[PDB]
Parts: structure tokens; C-alpha cells; sequence
């Protein structure tokens, strides 16, 4: 029906837009690495979306320069868990925030 | 009493004076050096007249000195008056004083045709005095958990008219189709026809009604301006009563000594400050006469507030090196000089909070990727009409600046040139959502 | 059993009175239309049936002087949703009050 814009309940950033593609987490990794960020991973369930602190996943990757590892530490934390979400973060030591934060995987 | 006493070519500014910079030209004649002792004497000492009294007082001492002269590049007649003054003419974290001393007379000297204030250097003696803003940049995304991109509003229409309850119907249609701010325009205060407590209790409605439903947190900037710090103070306390998170005030109009105790009353109780920045034209518009908005902006942001206008966005308030050169002053910590963006000094702020860059005032689809490669990440971008100017509503409107701005983002981080590539970020994007797609068909193009 | 009367849930105007046959909605649309007020659909879950905003659908009818177009509006909802309740309101833009408000369908 057109036009009645249905509510649509979401994570926050990238929410409206569909699933990202494997290339597209490349290239935000990259972005995350090339500017100096820490990467980090969390993973609630579904329900717990709105907690404060999400569950970590391991430790944060401090000085790490290859995005071809964080791509395989997603799978693994998706796959321990897979009714999960899974955010994927970025981590800037100097002004104690975040440069980035997107969900990646939506669980299962 | 011919001064060049207070022409001192010589000195070395100590680091806890407070410099300043004027573009001046005065009478036919007179050279520079008098003209531009003059402005040092009268925003200081004023003086010197001949009384017994003024001898009881080392005067050579609290007197205001204009070290450099400089020319102002493509005009003759004008010239560069810098001038320093030191600590002890000031009242400690007060900004309401050091304006009604600097500006509060030497404007109405006789001898001076034009006079602009252009820049100001505080010290960090000066600045660890003052409030600041209550929460900043990294403490806002912090307590709304809004990472990774700007932030989005939308100033309800009509501003004159609308009851209580349908000005909630309005605001819960924006929020819960993809914004996450609101704003109470500048008029709104408590008029016949809407009352503030009841505008301030079925907005609370709203908020709370699309923050469940979207999972995401929201909120509208009440206004609580008022005719009274009483009554200011009361709008306050309702609204955190009512559990909301932020809050408006307008500085110009209501004064600097209001916007302060509303400042460090949101520090005590944990709200967020936004401020608009209504009559900013009559002083800061004419470029000969008056202050710079960049020192306007300095002063807001030793004073308080969290979030400042600074617009206008049609398609941009125009240079784009004048505006990015106090939007650096606003939200770093150490700004260089550099004369292309206007700033005459260095100035460092040490550890105070940044605020964030409001831009406003007309903006519609297509100026997503000018305003994200212009502005950044730590901005906010308000529409009036670019939310409820769409075909289908107020919702479908709002699911259309959201769906364009986080196409430029993830293109901006991907190596694009967003600035450039637009029409593929966009219609590429509007692939996969037809509430996009129907925009970009009314705002062409 | 009498005379023992049970408490019943209701809506609120025309709620004790049996549901409205097809031109019975024919007169009170009119009598809506020429009072000068404008029509108005909303639905809600009748679960969220206390909420203070229902959902619009899809823009309230400014200026419509036809009541054979608002009959059909009302069965798109209907059908568009058909376990919701289906209001019908009368705007008034001088006092910017409602002059009308009874549910039409009780959701299936
Ligand atoms: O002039 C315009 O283009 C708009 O009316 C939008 O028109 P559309 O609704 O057709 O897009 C502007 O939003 C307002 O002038 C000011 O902005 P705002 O009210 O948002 O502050
Ligand atoms: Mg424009």
C-alpha cells in the first residue's frame, strides 16, 4: 500500500539500509583501521538490545593492521553464538568514543 | 591628553592577557597609531582626564596597550588594532562582564567611523573559570548512544497555531519515521493558544510512544525561555521531571547572565542545552560594523551549551573558509592562526568540551553530500520542510533523510568522494526504498 | 439472568449501541462533512487500544466535500488490517477540537 510508512523497529546506524554485502565490511574495516581505531565486537540477544554494556568478544584488537583476521573473528563470534547480534565497533583512545558502531549480522 | 600612551609597539603580550582584534578606520587625517590608541584607551581606562583622584591609582598598570598594527588586505584606509589586556580588568567566569567592558562604550567614540570586533584570545586563566558546556560532544553520544554519524531534526510547523495534542501528533510522526530530534521553534514560548504545560506533557507522550516503537532513543528541545529567571527555572524542572533528556533557551535575546544559571543548573541535573541564535543578524551581518559571530560563538561556548546554531543552508550561508574556521573553535581543543579562516590568535582550550555544529534552515535531499563533506560527523542537520514537505507525510519524509544520509556516510568511509559522485550515491540508494525514491522526484535536482 | 448487570468493555461514544449498519455510517459521515469539519481514519491492535495517538491513515481529507470516497477509504483500511480497530474523526480547525470520534469496525 502506498503511502502508509509502517514503523519499522531498528539497531541505529545502517538500520535503514539493507544487509551489508561481505565487500561492504571490508571496506568499513578498512576505513576503521586507516583512521587509528581500535576494532571491538559485541553481540547481545535480540531481547537485551537496549542494555548499556553488550557482551565483549574477545578483547579489543589494540594495534591491529590487517582487517583479513577481523573478518574471520566475526564469523566465529556469529557462530558461537547465532541468534545474536553482532555490532562491530571502533574505538578511539585519544577522545575516549566511538568512531563507528553498526551492527553487522542481525541474528539468526 | 593626546595619548601614545597607550601605543606600546615594544610589548610582548604576557600569556594570562586577554588580546583582541578590531578592524577599524577612523577620521580623515589622523594617523594610525592615535586612531588605534584611542580604541586601546577608551575599552579600558578611558582616559586620561586630569583629576587628583586618578593619582591615588598605578594606572600604568590595569591600562589597556595595542601592541601591532597590521593592514587590512585589499583596503587602505582601514587597518589590524591589536590590543591587550591584562587578567585583573575581569570578574572570573563571568562573560557578561568582559563584553560590557570590551564593547560596552568604545563603539560610541566619536572619532571612529567603523569599528568590528574580530577575534578575541582567552587565557587558560580565564577559561578554567568559567562553566563551560554541560555535557559537550563525546558526553551527548555517550547518553543518547548515537555513534558513527551526524545527528537529525526537524522544526515542527506551524510554528503559530497548532493545540497541545496535535502538536504531539506531529512530533511523534518525525520521530518515529527516522529522526531522533525535534525542535520547539524560536516563537514558542506560552501563548494563548497552547499553553506550556500542556505542550510540554503531550510532547512527552510522543517521545515516549516512538521511542519504544523504534527502539532508538528521542527527544525535543523544549523551549524554556521565558520573561523571568523564576519562570525559566520552573519550565526546567518540569521538563526533567517529565523525564526529558534536552532542553532550549535562546542567549541573544534572554541575555548571557540567564543562559549561564540555565547552564550550570543542566550540569547539576544532567540535561542537555541547545541555543538558538535569534538577532544574531542585527550585530554580526555587516562586515564593518559590529562583532563577528566567531566571537559570539567563543563566548557560548565559555558560557555553556551543548549544541549552537550556526546554519543556514540555503544552499549555504556563504565564504566556506569563514565557517570553517569557527566551526574549529566550537569543537577543538587547540585551533592554530590561520588568517584564510579568520583566526588571528591561537587559541587553546585545554580539556573543555566541544560543542556541537548545528546547521539549519532549508535543507532538502540533495544537500546531503555537501553538508556531510562541509560539516562532518559532530553535527546536527535541522529541516524545517525537508521532513513534512514530502508527498506522503511526516514519516515517509523523515524514512527519506535517513535512508540519504547514511548512503553518504558508509560512501564517505568507503573512499568516495560524496561531493562529487552524489547522483549514484543517491539513486543507487533509492533502489531499495521507494520512500527515497518518490523525494528525489520533488526536490529535483 | 436478571437483574444482573456485567461490566463491559468499551470504546467510548456509540459503544453501548449495536454496531453501525452501512448507511447508518452514510448519515454521520455526512453530517461530518457538513458541519465543515474533516474526516479522519485511524486504526490501532485493540490491545493498544488505550494509547493517547492511534495511526493515521493515510492523511487526514482536507476539503473533501464526497462521502462515496470515504466509504471505500474505510474498507482499504479494514482490509489493509483486519484485526484493528477503525475510527472515524471529525477535525475542526477553528477550535482545533474534534467534533466526532465513534469506531466504525471492531477489528476482527
Ligand atoms: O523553502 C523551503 O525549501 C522549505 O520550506 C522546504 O520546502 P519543502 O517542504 O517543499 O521541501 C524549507 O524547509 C523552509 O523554507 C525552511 O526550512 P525549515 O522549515 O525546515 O526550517
Ligand atoms: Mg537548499
Amino acid at each position: 500500500t502506498v503511502g502508509d510508512y509502517q514503523t519499522v523497529a531498528t539497531l541505529e546506524t545502517f538500520g535503514f539500509l539493507p544487509p551489508m554485502t561481505q565487500d561492504e565490511i571490508y571496506d568499513q574495516i578498512a576505513y576503521i583501521i586507516a583512521q587509528g581505531w581500535s576494532p571491538l565486537i559485541e553481540h547481545v540477544h535480540p531481547s537485551r538490545s537496549m542494555a548499556t554494556y553488550w557482551s565483549y568478544w574477545k578483547l579489543p584488537f589494540f594495534g591491529e593492521k590487517d582487517l583479513g583476521v577481523i573478518v574471520s573473528e566475526l564469523e566465529a563470534c556469529h557462530r558461537a553464538y547465532p541468534d545474536h547480534h553482532v555490532r562491530l565497533v571502533g574505538y578511539d583512545a585519544y577522545t575516549q568514543s566511538q568512531g563507528a558502531c553498526f551492527v553487522v549480522f542481525e541474528g539468526r | 591628553e593626546y595619548r601614545d600612551t597607550y601605543w606600546t609597539p615594544d610589548y610582548v603580550p604576557l600569556d594570562t592577557d586577554l588580546l583582541a582584534c578590531f578592524k577599524c578606520t577612523g577620521q580623515e587625517g589622523v594617523p594610525k597609531e592615535e586612531v588605534a590608541a584611542a580604541v586601546a584607551a577608551e575599552s579600558s581606562t578611558g582616559t586620561w582626564s586630569t583629576v587628583w583622584s586618578e593619582l591615588l591609582v598605578d594606572l600604568d598598570f590595569y591600562k589597556g596597550r595595542c601592541y601591532r598594527i597590521e593592514d587590512v588586505p585589499g583596503d587602505k584606509e582601514a587597518f589590524y588594532a591589536f590590543i591587550a589586556y591584562p587578567l585583573d580588568l575581569f570578574e572570573e567566569g563571568s562573560v557578561t562582564n568582559v563584553l560590557t567592558s570590551l564593547v560596552g562604550n568604545v563603539f560610541g567614540f566619536k572619532a571612529l567611523r567603523h569599528l568590528r570586533l574580530e577575534d578575541i584570545r582567552f587565557p587558560m586563566a580565564f577559561i578554567k573559570t568559567c562553566p563551560g558546556p554541560p555535557n559537550g560532544i563525546c558526553v551527548e553520544r555517550d547518553r543518547m548512544n548515537k555513534y558513527g554519524r551526524p545527528l537529525l531534526g526537524c522544526t515542527i510547523k506551524p510554528k503559530l497555531g497548532l493545540s497541545g495534542k496535535n502538536y504531539g501528533r506531529v512530533v511523534y510522526e518525525c520521530l518515529r519515521g527516522g529522526l531522533d530530534f525535534t525542535k520547539d521553534d524560536e516563537n514558542i514560548n506560552s501563548q494563548p493558544f497552547q499553553r506550556w504545560q500542556n505542550r510540554f506533557e503531550f510532547v512527552a507522550e510522543a517521545v515516549a510512544l516512538a521511542q519504544q516503537e523504534t527502539g532508538e532513543k528521542k527527544g525535543h528541545y523544549l523551549n524554556c525561555t521565558a520573561a523571568t529567571p523564576e519562570e525559566m527555572y520552573e519550565r526546567a524542572e518540569f521538563a526533567k521531571e517529565l523525564g526529558q533528556p534536552i532542553i532550549m533557551h535562546d542567549y541573544i535575546t534572554g541575555g548571557f547572565t540567564a543562559n549561564t544559571g540555565l547552564s550550570k543548573w543542566c550540569r547539576k541535573n544532567g540535561m542537555l542545552l541547545h541555543i538558538h541564535r535569534a538577532m544574531h543578524a542585527v550585530i554580526d551581518r555587516h562586515p564593518k560594523h559590529g562583532i563577528h559571530f566567531r566571537v559570539l560563538a567563543k563566548c557560548l561556548r565559555l558560557s555553556g551549551g551543548d549544541q549552537l546554531h550556526t546554519g543556514t543552508v540555503v544552499g549555504k550561508l556563504e565564504d566556506r573558509q569563514t565557517t570553517l574556521g569557527f566551526i574549529d573553535q566550537l569543537r577543538e581543543s587547540f585551533i592554530p592562526e590561520d588568517r584564510s579562516r579568520g583566526n588571528f590568535f591561537d587559541q587553546d582550550w585545554g580539556s573543555m568540551p566541544g560543542v556541537f555544529a548545528v546547521a539549519s534552515g532549508g535543507i532538502h535531499v540533495w544537500h546531503m553530500p555537501a553538508l556531510v563533506a562541509i560539516f562532518g560527523d559532530d553535527s546536527v542537520l535541522q529541516f524545517g520542510g525537508g521532513t513534512h514537505g514530502h508527498p506522503w507525510g511526516s514519516a515517509a519524509g523523515a524514512a527519506a533523510n535517513r535512508v540519504a544520509l547514511e548512503a553518504c556516510v558508509k560512501a564517505r568511509n568507503a573512499g568516495r568522494e560524496i561531493e562529487k559522485e552524489s547522483r549514484d550515491i543517491l539513486m543507487e540508494a533509492a533502489k531499495h526504498s521507494p520512500e527515497l525514491a518518490i523525494a528525489l522526484e520533488t526536490w529535483k535536482e
